[PDB]
C-alpha cells in the first residue's frame, strides 16, 4: 500500500508510450493527405 | 633430470551415440561439400 | 513476487489515472496529428510533398552523387 | 619440482603470484589511458573513413 | 572421461606442458611458413613480372617476404623484374629454409618441455603447487614486444640496420624495397603513407616499453584482480582472443581497401580501383598529355605501359572470383601475354562510342555503347525483330591504338562485337589458356583470399572470445548451478538482485 | 461501476480494445484513400 | 561504502525493469535504434538516396516502409550528424540516409548491451551463461549482414534497408547477384533454422503428450508446480514412443536441451560465414563443369542451369531501378527474355 | 514558426494537466526520498 | 564432366580424416 | 584545424556534455539518495 | 567418375543410419 | 611429368588405410 | 529369441613396438610402390 | 606434383624412425 508514483518503471513505460501516441496521431493525420 | 609421471593425464571418451552423430555429421558434410570440391 | 511498484491493473483501474490520461493521451494524439497536418513534418525531415518530387526543370530522380557537398546538391535538385 | 640452473635464474620472476595492491589502486589512471586510446582509435578510424579530413594529405594511394 | 572437445584442457594447470603445446603450435606454424614458401618457389613463374606477377599466380606468402625486403631468389631472379642480383643468404629460399630449421628446433624444445614438465620454476614456493604470475608475465612479454616493435621500426624499416620496406608509386609501376623515414606529423595517420608505419612502430614500441615497465613494477588493483579473475589463465585467453580478432578485422580491412602495407604489385589491385576507374583515369590522363604535346593517337596510346593497362582490366579485380573457383588467377582467363591496344569505337555517323564496363557486381552484363553525352548509340540486342541499335544497323567499327592491334581497324560486325565484349572488361589482353587449361571464369587474387580468410576467422574468434570470457567469469557454475538456489532468484524478496544482505 | 471508486478492469479493456480496433480500421481505410491508394 | 558500490547497488536493484551496468549501454542505444527506425519509417524519405518513397508520410504501408541505406556516393562514410556530409544539418542528415548508420550503429551497440545484460543477470542469479552464448548467433548474423557485407561492397547502399520490403529486396538481390541459395553455408543455415523449428515443435508436442496425470481437470496446465521436484512428463514413455516411431530417441534430457540450443545457433553462425564470403563476391555462384558442358553441348540442361538463367534475367531487369546512382541504361532489346513473354 | 507553437501547445497542456493532478503526491514522494 | 582434378581426393580426405578420428576415439573408449 | 577536425572535437565535447556526464551525475545522485539498507 | 564419390558419401550416410537404428545403445533405466 | 592420374589417391590410400588400422589398434590397446 | 552375451569375445592388442614396425613397413611400402602407381 | 607424394612418404618414414628411437618402449628387467 502507498507505493511510489514515479519510478524507473514509470519512465520505461512513458519513454515508449508517449512517442508512440504522438506517432499514431501523426499517422492518423497522414491517412487524410490527398495527392 | 628425472622423468616423472604426469598426474594431469585423463582418459578421453566418445560414446556410441556420439560416434553415430559424428559419423552422420561427417557423411552429410561430405555430401554437401563434394559437389563444390568437384565444381 | 512484486519488486515494489504498484500493479498496473490497480493504476489503470483508478479514477485519478483516468482523469490524468483522458487528457494527456488525446493531447499527444492531436499533437502528432497537427505535426503532420500543418506541414511541419515535411519541413522538419526534408520529405517531399506530393508536388515536389519533381520540378518543372528536374523530371528525373534526384540521386545524390557528391561525396561531401550534399547541401548544394540538394538545393540544386530542389 | 626439479631444479635447473635456468629455473633458479628465472625464479624471482615467478615468485609474486597473487600479490595485489589493496583497493582500486591505479584503476583511475588505467581508465584515463583507456579513454585516450578510444579517442585515438576514433581519430584514425575517421581519417581512414574520410570522415575526418586533415590538412596536408589525402587518404589515397597518391597520399 | 573428457569429452573430445575438452581434451586440451589437460594442459590448463600444467605450465610446462602448456609451454610444450605452445612450442609445438609455433613449430607447426613456422614449418607451414617454410613449406608454403618452398612450394610457391617450386611453382613460381618469374619470367614476366609485368603480365604474370606474383598475385596472378596465387602466390600467398611470397608477397609477405617481399613486403619487408626479401625480393630475390638464389636462382638469379627478383620480383622487381631484375636479374643477376645477389641477395646473400636472405633470399626466398634462405628465408624458407630458416623457417624449416626453426620449426625443427621448436619441435625439439616442445618435446623437451613435454617430458620435463615439472620444473620448480612453475611451482609456487609459498604453498607448493604450480602457479604463474600472470600480471608479471604480461609485464615481461609487453616490455619484450615493445623492444621488438621499436627495433623493427627504428632499424629494419628505416634502413638504419635493415632493408626497409616495399614502397611504390600510386599506380603500382615502380614498387621496390627502400628505407623509409618516419612521418611525425598528421600525415603519419594517412594509411597510404609508409612513413606512418615507420613512425607507428617507433612510437608504439616506446609506449610498449614504458607500459611493460609499468606492468613489471606495479601490481594490479585488488578490485581489478578479482573482477578480471587475474589468477585464471582463461581470462588471458579471453582477452587475447579479443585482441586477436580485433587485429584480424583490421588486417582484413586494410587488405580489402588497400594501404601502404598492402601494395598492389604484391597483392594485386583492389575492387575499389576498378569501381572508380582509378587506372582508367590515370591512363586517359597520360594519353591526353601526350596528345597535348602533339603526339598522334597511335603514339600517345603506345606510350602507355602494359603493366598500367593490365591493372585496368576487370579480371584483375579481387571482387570477380568465386568461393570454389580455386587456385591462381591464371587458371581463369589464362596467362596474360600482351596488351591488344586501346580500341576506339566509331559508329557510321562519326560518333565515337564508349562501351559500358562491367561492374564488380555483375556476373554478366549487356553490351552498351554510348556517345559523349551519355546517350546509347549502339548495343548488342537480345531480341532482334525489333532491334534498332545493333552494331549491324549502326555501322559500328573499331580502330586500335597501341598494343598488338595498333593501327588496325575492324568493320566486320562479328569482330566489332567481340571487341566490344572485350572492352566491357576494360583493357584487352591476349591470353595463353593452354598452360593451365584455363576454364574461362575469373578467380580472386591473394588480396581477396586473404581478406576472406581473415574476416571469417575474426568472426569465429568473436565466438571464441565470448565462450572463454564466459568460462572465465562463470567458472564456479560450469558444472551446474547450486542445488540450493531457491530464494535468491525469487522476485521482490531482495532489494538487490542476488544480494542476500538486502532484505 | 459495480464497485465504487474504481473502473472494472474489463471495462477498461473493452474501451482500449475498441480504440485499438479503431486505429487499425483507420489505417486500413487509409490504404484505400489518399496517398498510397494507387489512385 | 564507496560511491562505486552505492551505484552498483542502485543499478542492480530488484525492480520491474532490471537495469544493471549493461543497461547503461543497452537502453539508450536500443532506444536510439528503435526510435530512429520508427522515425524513419514514419517520416523520412529515400527519394535522394534511392529514388523511392519509404515512409508512411509518403503513402507507404507497413510492408513498404524502411530506413533505407544511404546513397552509394558516400562509400562507407559513417555519416555522423556532425560529419562532413550533413555538417550538423538534421534535415540533410535525414535526406542523405544518416538514419541508416544511426540505426545500425546504435543497434549493434544495443545488441552488445543486451548480451552483456544476459551475462550480468546470469551472474547475479547464479546460473550458467548459455543464454548469452546462444545469443551470439543473432549477433553474428547482424554483424555479418548489416556491417560486414556492405563493408566488403562499394558502400552502405548495398546493405539491407531496415524495412520489410527492403529486406525482401536484399534477399532477392542476393539470389540474383550472388546465387546465395547455392551457397553451402546458407544451406547449413537453412538446415539449422528448419531443424530448430522442428525441434521446438517436436519437443513441445512430446512433452505435452507424455505428461503425467498430476491433476483431475481436463485442463492439464494446472497440474504443474514450479517448485515440484519430479519430472512433469514421462521421459521413458517419450523415449519408447520415438524409438519405435522414428528408430531413435533422446534418452538424455540434458543432451536434448543442449541440442536445441546447438542446432539453430550453429546454423546462424554458418550462414554468417557464407555472408562474409559474399561481402567479397566470393560466391558459390556456379558449377564450372556443368557450365562448360552446357557451353559445348546445347542439349545439356539441369535445374542448376535453369537457375542461372533466372539469375541473369533478374539482374538485367532489376539493376537500373535497384542501382539508380549507376545510371544503367539497358535498351529494351538487350533485356534477356524467353519466347512470347 | 507558428506551426511549432501549435504542435507544442498540446504537449504543454498535457504536462500541466498531469502536474496539477499529481503534484501534491509527487512532491510528497520527492521530499520523502530527500 | 570436366570437374576439378582435386575433387575426389579432397572429398575422400574430408570424410576419411574425421571418420578415423571418431573411430579411434570410440574404439579406445573404456581403456 | 579543418571544419571536420573542429566538428570532431565538438562531437567529443558534446557527447560528453550531453550524454556522458549528465548521465554520470544523475546516476551518482540517485544512487546516493535511494540507498540500500543492510 | 565423380558420380562414384557422390554415391559413396550417400551410402555412408545411409549405412550410418542403419547402424544407429539397429545397433544403438539401448536406453536403460537404472 | 604426365603421371598416372590415380597415382596420388592410390598412394595416399595405400599408406593411410593401414596407418589408421595400426593407429586404432594401438590406441585402443589396454581397454 | 533372446540376445545373450557371447563369451567368445577377446581383446585385441598391438604393442608400441608393433606399431612402429607396422608404420615403418607401411611407409616403406608406400615409398616403394608410389613411383609405380604414378608410372 | 607427384614430388609432393614422394616427399610425404619419405618424411613419414623418417618421422617413424625418430619416434621409434626417441619414444620407444623402454626395455625393463623384471
Ligand atoms: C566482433 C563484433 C562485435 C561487434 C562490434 C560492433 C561495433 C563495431 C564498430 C566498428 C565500426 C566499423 C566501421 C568500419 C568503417 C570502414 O571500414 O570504412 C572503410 C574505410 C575505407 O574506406 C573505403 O576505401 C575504399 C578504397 O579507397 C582507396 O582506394 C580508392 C581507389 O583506389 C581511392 O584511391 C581512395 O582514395 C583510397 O582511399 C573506397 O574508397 C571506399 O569507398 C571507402 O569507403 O576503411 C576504414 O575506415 C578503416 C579500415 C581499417 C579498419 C577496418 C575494420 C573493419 C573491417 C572489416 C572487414 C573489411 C572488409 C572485409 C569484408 C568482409
Ligand atoms: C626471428 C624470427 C623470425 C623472422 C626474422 C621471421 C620473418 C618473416 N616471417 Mg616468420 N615466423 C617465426 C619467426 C620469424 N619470422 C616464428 C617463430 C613463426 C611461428 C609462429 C613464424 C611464422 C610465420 C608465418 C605463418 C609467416 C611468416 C612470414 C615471415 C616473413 C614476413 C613476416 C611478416 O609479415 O610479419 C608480420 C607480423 C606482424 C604484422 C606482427 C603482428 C603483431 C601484432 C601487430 C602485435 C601484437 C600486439 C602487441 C604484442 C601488443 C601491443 C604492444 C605494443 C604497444 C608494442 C618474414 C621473412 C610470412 C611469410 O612470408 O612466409 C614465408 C608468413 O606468412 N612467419
Ligand atoms: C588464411 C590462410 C590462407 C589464405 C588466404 C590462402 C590463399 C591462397 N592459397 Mg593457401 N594454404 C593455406 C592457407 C591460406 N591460403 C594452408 C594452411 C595450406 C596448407 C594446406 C595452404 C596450401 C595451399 C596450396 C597447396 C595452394 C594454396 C593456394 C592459395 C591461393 C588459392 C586459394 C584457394 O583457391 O583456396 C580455396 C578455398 C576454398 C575452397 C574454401 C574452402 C572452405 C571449406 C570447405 C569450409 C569448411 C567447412 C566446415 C567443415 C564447416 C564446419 C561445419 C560446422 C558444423 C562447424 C590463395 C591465394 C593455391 C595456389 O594458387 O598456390 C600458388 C595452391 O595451390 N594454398
Ligand atoms: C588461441 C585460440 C584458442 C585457444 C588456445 C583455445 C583453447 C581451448 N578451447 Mg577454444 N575457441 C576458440 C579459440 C581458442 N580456444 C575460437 C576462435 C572458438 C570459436 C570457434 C573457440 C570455441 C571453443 C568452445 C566451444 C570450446 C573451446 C574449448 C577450449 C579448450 C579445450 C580445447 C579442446 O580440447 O578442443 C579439441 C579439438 C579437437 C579435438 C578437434 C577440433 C577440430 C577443429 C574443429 C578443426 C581443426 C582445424 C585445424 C587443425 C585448426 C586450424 C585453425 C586455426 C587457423 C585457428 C581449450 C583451453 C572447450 C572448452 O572450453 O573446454 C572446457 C570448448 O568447449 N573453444
Ligand atoms: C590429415 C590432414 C589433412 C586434412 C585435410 C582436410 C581436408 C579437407 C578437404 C579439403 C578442403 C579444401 C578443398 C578445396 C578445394 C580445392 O580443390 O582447392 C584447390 C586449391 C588449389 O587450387 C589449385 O591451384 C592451382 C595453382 O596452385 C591451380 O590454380 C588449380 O587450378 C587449382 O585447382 O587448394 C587450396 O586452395 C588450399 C588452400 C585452401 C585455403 C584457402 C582459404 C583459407 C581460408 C579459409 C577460410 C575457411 C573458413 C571455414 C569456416 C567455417
Ligand atoms: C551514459 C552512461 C555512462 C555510464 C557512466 C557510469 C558511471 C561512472 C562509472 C565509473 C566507472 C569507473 C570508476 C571505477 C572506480 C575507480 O576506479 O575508483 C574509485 C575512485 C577511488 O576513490 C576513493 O578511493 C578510496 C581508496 S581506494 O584507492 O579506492 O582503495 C576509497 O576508499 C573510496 O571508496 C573512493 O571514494 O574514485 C574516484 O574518484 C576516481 C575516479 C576515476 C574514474 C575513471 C575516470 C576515467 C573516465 C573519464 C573519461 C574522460 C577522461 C579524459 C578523456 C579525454
Ligand atoms: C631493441 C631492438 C632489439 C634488436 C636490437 C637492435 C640493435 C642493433 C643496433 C645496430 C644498428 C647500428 C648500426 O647502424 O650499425 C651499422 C653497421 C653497418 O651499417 P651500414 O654501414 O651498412 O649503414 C650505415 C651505418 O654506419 C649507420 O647506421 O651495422 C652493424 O654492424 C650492426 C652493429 C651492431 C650489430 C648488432 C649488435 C649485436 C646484436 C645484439
Ligand atoms: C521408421 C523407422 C526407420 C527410421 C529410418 C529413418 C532414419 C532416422 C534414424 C535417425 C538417424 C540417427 C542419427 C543420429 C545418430 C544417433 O543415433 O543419435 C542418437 C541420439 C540419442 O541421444 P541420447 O539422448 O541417447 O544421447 C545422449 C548422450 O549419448 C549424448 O551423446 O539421438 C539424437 O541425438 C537426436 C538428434 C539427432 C537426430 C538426427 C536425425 C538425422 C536425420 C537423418 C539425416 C541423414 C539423412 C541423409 C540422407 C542421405
Ligand atoms: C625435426 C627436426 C628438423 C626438421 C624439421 C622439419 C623438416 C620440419 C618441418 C615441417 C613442415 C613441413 C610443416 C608443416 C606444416 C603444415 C601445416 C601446419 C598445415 C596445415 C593445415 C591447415 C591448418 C590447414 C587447414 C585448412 C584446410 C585443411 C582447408 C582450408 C581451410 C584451412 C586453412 C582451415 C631439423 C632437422 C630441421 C632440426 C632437428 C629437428
Ligand atoms: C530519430 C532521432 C532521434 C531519436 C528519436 C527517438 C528515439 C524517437 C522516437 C520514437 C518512437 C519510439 C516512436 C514510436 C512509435 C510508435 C508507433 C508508430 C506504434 C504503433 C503501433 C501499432 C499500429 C500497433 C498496432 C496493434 C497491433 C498491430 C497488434 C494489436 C493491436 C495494436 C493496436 C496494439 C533523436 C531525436 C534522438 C536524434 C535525431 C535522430
Ligand atoms: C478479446 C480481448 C478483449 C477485447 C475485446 C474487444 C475490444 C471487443 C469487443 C466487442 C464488441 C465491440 C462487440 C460487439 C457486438 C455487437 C453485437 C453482437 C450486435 C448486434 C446485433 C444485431 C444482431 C444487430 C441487429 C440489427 C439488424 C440485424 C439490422 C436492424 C438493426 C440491428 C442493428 C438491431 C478484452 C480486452 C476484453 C479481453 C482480452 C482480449
Ligand atoms: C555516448 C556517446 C554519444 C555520442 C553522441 C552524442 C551526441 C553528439 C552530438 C554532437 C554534435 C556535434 O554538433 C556540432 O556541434 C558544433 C558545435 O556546436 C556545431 O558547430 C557550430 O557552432 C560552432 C561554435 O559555436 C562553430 O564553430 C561552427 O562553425 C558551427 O557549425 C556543428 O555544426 C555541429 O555539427
Ligand atoms: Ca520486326
Amino acid at each position: 500500500v502507498t507505493y511510489p508514483i514515479f519510478t524507473v518503471r514509470w519512465l520505461a513505460v512513458h519513454t515508449l508510450a508517449v512517442p508512440s501516441v504522438f506517432f499514431v496521431g501523426a499517422i492518423a493525420a497522414m491517412q487524410f493527405i490527398q495527392r | 633430470m628425472d622423468r616423472n609421471s604426469n598426474p594431469n593425464r585423463q582418459p578421453v571418451e566418445l560414446n556410441r551415440t556420439s560416434l553415430y552423430l559424428g559419423l552422420l555429421l561427417v557423411a552429410v558434410l561430405g555430401i554437401l561439400f563434394s559437389s563444390y570440391f568437384f565444381n | 513476487g512484486t519488486t515494489g511498484e504498484r500493479p498496473f491493473s490497480d493504476i489503470v483501474t483508478s479514477i485519478r489515472y483516468w482523469v490524468i490520461h483522458s487528457i494527456t493521451i488525446p493531447m499527444l494524439f492531436i499533437a502528432g496529428w497537427l505535426f503532420v497536418s500543418t506541414g511541419l513534418a515535411y519541413d522538419a525531415f526534408g520529405t517531399p510533398r506530393p508536388d515536389e518530387y519533381f520540378t518543372q526543370t528536374r523530371q528525373e530522380l534526384p540521386i545524390l552523387q557528391e561525396r561531401y557537398d550534399i547541401n548544394q546538391e540538394i538545393q540544386e535538385f530542389n | 619440482a626439479q631444479r635447473t640452473r635456468l629455473g633458479d635464474i628465472l625464479r624471482p620472476l615467478n615468485s609474486e603470484y597473487g600479490k595485489v595492491v589493496p583497493g582500486w589502486g591505479t584503476t583511475p589512471v588505467m581508465g584515463v589511458f583507456m579513454a585516450l586510446f578510444l579517442v585515438f582509435l576514433l581519430i584514425i578510424l575517421q581519417i581512414y573513413n574520410s570522415s575526418l579530413i586533415l590538412e596536408g594529405f589525402s587518404v589515397d594511394w597518391a597520399g | 572421461g573428457l569429452p573430445w572437445y575438452r581434451v586440451h584442457t589437460v594442459v590448463l594447470n600444467d605450465p610446462g606442458r602448456l609451454i610444450s603445446v605452445h612450442l609445438m603450435h609455433t613449430a607447426l606454424v613456422a614449418g607451414w611458413a617454410g613449406s608454403m614458401a618452398l612450394y610457391e618457389l617450386a611453382i613460381f613463374d618469374s619470367s614476366d613480372a609485368v603480365l604474370n606477377p606474383m598475385w596472378r599466380q596465387g602466390m600467398f606468402v611470397l608477397p609477405f617476404m617481399a613486403r619487408l625486403g626479401v625480393t630475390s631468389s638464389w636462382n638469379g631472379w627478383s620480383v622487381t623484374g631484375e636479374t643477376g642480383l645477389d641477395p646473400g643468404f636472405w633470399s626466398f629460399e634462405g628465408v624458407a629454409a630458416a623457417h624449416i630449421v626453426l620449426s625443427g628446433l621448436l619441435f625439439l624444445a616442445a618435446v623437451w618441455h613435454w617430458v620435463f614438465w615439472d620444473l620448480e620454476l612453475f611451482v609456487d614456493p609459498r604453498t607448493g603447487e604450480s602457479a604463474l604470475d600472470l600480471p608479471k608475465m604480461f609485464g615481461i612479454h609487453l616490455f619484450l614486444s615493445g623492444l621488438l616493435c621499436f627495433g623493427f621500426g627504428a632499424f629494419h624499416l628505416t634502413g638504419v640496420w635493415g632493408p626497409g620496406m616495399w614502397v611504390s608509386d600510386p599506380y603500382g609501376l615502380t614498387g621496390h624495397v627502400q628505407p623509409v623515414a618516419p612521418e611525425w606529423g598528421p600525415a603519419g595517420f594517412n594509411p597510404f603513407n609508409p612513413g606512418g608505419v615507420v613512425a607507428h612502430h617507433i612510437a608504439a614500441g616506446i609506449v610498449g616499453i614504458i607500459a611493460g615497465l609499468f606492468h613489471l613494477t606495479v601490481r594490479p588493483p585488488e578490485r581489478l584482480y578479482k573482477a578480471l579473475r587475474m589468477g585464471n589463465i582463461e581470462t588471458v585467453l579471453s582477452s587475447s582472443i579479443a585482441a586477436v580478432f580485433f587485429a584480424a578485422f583490421v588486417v582484413a580491412g586494410t587488405m580489402w581497401y588497400g594501404n601502404a602495407t598492402t601494395p598492389i604489385e604484391l597483392f594485386g589491385p583492389t575492387r575499389y580501383q576498378w569501381d572508380k576507374g582509378y587506372f582508367q583515369e590515370e591512363i586517359q590522363r597520360r594519353v591526353d598529355s601526350q596528345l597535348a604535346e602533339g603526339a598522334s593517337l597511335s603514339e600517345a596510346w603506345s606510350t602507355i605501359p602494359e603493366k598500367l593497362a593490365f591493372y585496368d582490366y576487370v579480371g584483375n579485380s579481387p571482387a570477380k572470383g568465386g568461393l570454389f573457383r580455386t587456385g591462381a588467377m591464371n587458371s581463369g582467363d589464362g596467362i596474360a601475354q600482351e596488351w591488344i591496344g586501346h580500341p576506339i569505337f566509331k559508329d557510321k555517323e562519326g560518333r565515337e562510342l564508349e562501351v559500358r564496363r562491367m561492374p564488380n557486381f555483375f556476373e554478366t552484363f549487356p553490351v552498351i555503347m554510348t556517345d559523349a553525352d551519355g546517350v546509347v548509340r549502339a548495343d548488342i540486342p537480345f531480341r532482334r525483330s525489333e532491334s534498332k541499335f545493333s552494331v549491324e544497323q549502326t555501322g559500328v567499327t573499331v580502330s586500335f591504338y597501341g598494343g598488338a592491334l595498333d593501327g588496325q581497324t575492324f568493320s566486320n560486325p562479328s569482330d566489332v562485337k567481340k571487341f566490344a565484349r572485350k572492352a566491357q572488361l576494360g583493357e584487352g589482353f591476349d591470353f595463353d589458356t593452354e598452360t593451365f587449361n584455363s576454364d574461362g571464369v575469373f578467380r580472386t587474387s591473394p588480396r581477396g583470399w586473404f581478406t576472406f580468410g581473415h574476416a571469417v576467422f575474426a568472426l569465429l574468434f568473436f565466438f571464441g572470445h565470448i565462450w572463454h570470457g564466459s568460462r572465465t567469469l562463470f567458472r564456479d557454475v560450469f558444472a551446474g548451478v547450486d542445488p540450493g538456489l531457491e530464494e535468491q532468484v525469487e522476485f521482490g524478496v531482495f532489494a538487490k538482485v542476488g544480494d542476500l544482505s538486502t532484505r | 461501476m459495480f464497485a465504487e471508486g474504481r473502473i472494472p478492469l474489463w471495462v477498461v479493456g473493452v474501451v482500449a480494445g475498441i480504440g485499438a480496433i479503431g486505429v487499425l480500421g483507420l489505417f486500413f481505410y487509409g490504404a484505400y484513400a489518399g496517398l498510397g491508394s494507387s489512385m | 561504502r564507496g560511491w562505486f558500490d552505492v551505484l552498483d547497488d542502485w543499478l542492480k536493484r530488484d525492480r520491474f525493469v532490471f537495469i544493471g551496468w549493461s543497461g547503461l549501454l543497452l537502453f539508450p542505444c536500443a532506444f536510439m535504434a528503435l526510435g530512429g527506425w520508427l522515425t524513419g519509417t514514419t517520416f523520412v524519405t529515400s527519394w535522394y538516396t534511392h529514388g523511392l518513397a519509404s515512409s508512411y508520410l509518403e503513402g507507404a504501408n507497413f510492408l513498404t516502409v524502411a530506413v533505407s541505406s544511404p546513397a552509394d556516393a558516400f562509400g562507407h562514410s559513417l555519416l555522423f550528424l556532425w560529419g562532413p556530409e550533413a555538417q550538423g544539418n538534421l534535415t540533410r542528415w535525414f535526406q542523405i540516409g544518416g538514419l541508416w548508420p544511426f540505426v545500425a550503429l546504435h543497434g549493434a551497440f544495443g545488441l552488445i548491451g543486451f548480451m552483456l545484460r544476459q551475462f550480468e543477470i546470469s551472474r547475479l542469479v547464479g546460473i550458467r551463461p548459455y543464454n548469452a552464448i546462444a545469443f551470439s548467433g543473432p549477433i553474428a548474423v547482424f554483424v555479418s549482414v548489416f556491417l560486414m557485407y556492405p563493408l566488403g561492397q562499394s558502400s552502405w547502399f548495398f546493405a539491407p534497408s531496415f524495412g520489410v520490403a527492403g529486406i525482401f529486396r536484399f534477399i532477392l538481390f542476393l539470389q540474383g547477384f550472388h546465387n546465395w541459395t547455392l551457397n553451402p553455408f546458407h544451406m547449413m543455415g537453412v538446415a539449422g533454422i528448419l531443424g530448430g523449428a522442428l525441434l521446438c515443435a517436436i519437443h513441445g508436442a512430446t512433452v505435452e503428450n507424455t505428461l503425467f496425470e498430476d491433476g483431475e481437470d481436463s485442463n492439464t496446465f494446472r497440474a504443474f508446480e514450479p517448485t515440484q521436484a519430479e519430472e512433469t512428463y514421462s521421459m521413458v514413455t517419450a523415449n519408447r514412443f520415438w524409438s519405435q516411431i522414428f528408430g531413435i530417441a533422446f534418452s538424455n534430457k540434458r543432451w536434448l536441451h543442449f541440442f536445441m540450443l546447438f542446432v539453430p545457433v550453429t546454423g546462424l553462425w554458418m550462414s554468417s560465414v557464407g555472408i562474409v564470403g559474399l561481402a567479397l563476391n566470393l560466391r558459390a555462384y556456379d558449377f564450372v563443369s556443368q557450365e562448360l558442358r552446357a557451353a559445348e553441348d546445347p542439349e545439356f540442361e539441369t535445374f542448376y542451369t535453369k537457375n542461372i538463367l533466372l539469375n541473369e534475367g533478374m539482374r538485367a531487369w532489376m539493376a537500373p531501378q535497384d542501382q539508380p546512382h549507376e545510371n544503367f541504361i539497358f535498351p529494351e532489346e538487350v533485356l534477356p527474355r524467353g519466347n512470347a513473354l | 514558426d507558428w506551426r511549432v507553437i501549435v504542435v507544442v501547445s498540446p504537449l504543454l497542456i498535457a504536462a500541466t494537466w498531469a502536474a496539477i493532478n499529481i503534484g501534491a503526491a509527487a512532491i510528497r514522494q520527492l521530499q520523502d526520498v530527500l | 564432366m570436366q570437374v576439378n582434378n582435386l575433387g575426389f581426393i579432397a572429398s575422400i580426405l574430408f570424410v576419411l580424416v574425421p571418420t578415423v578420428f571418431l573411430l579411434i576415439l570410440f574404439i579406445q573408449t573404456g581403456k | 584545424m579543418t571544419p571536420s577536425l573542429a566538428n570532431f572535437l565538438w562531437s567529443l565535447v558534446l557527447g560528453a556534455a550531453i550524454v556522458l556526464i549528465p548521465a554520470t551525475v544523475g546516476l551518482i545522485f540517485i544512487s546516493q539518495k535511494d540507498k540500500i539498507t543492510r | 567418375m565423380e558420380s562414384v564419390a557422390y554415391i559413396l558419401v550417400l551410402t555412408m550416410a545411409l549405412a550410418v543410419l542403419f547402424f544407429a537404428i539397429a545397433f544403438r545403445e539401448p536406453p536403460r533405466i537404472e
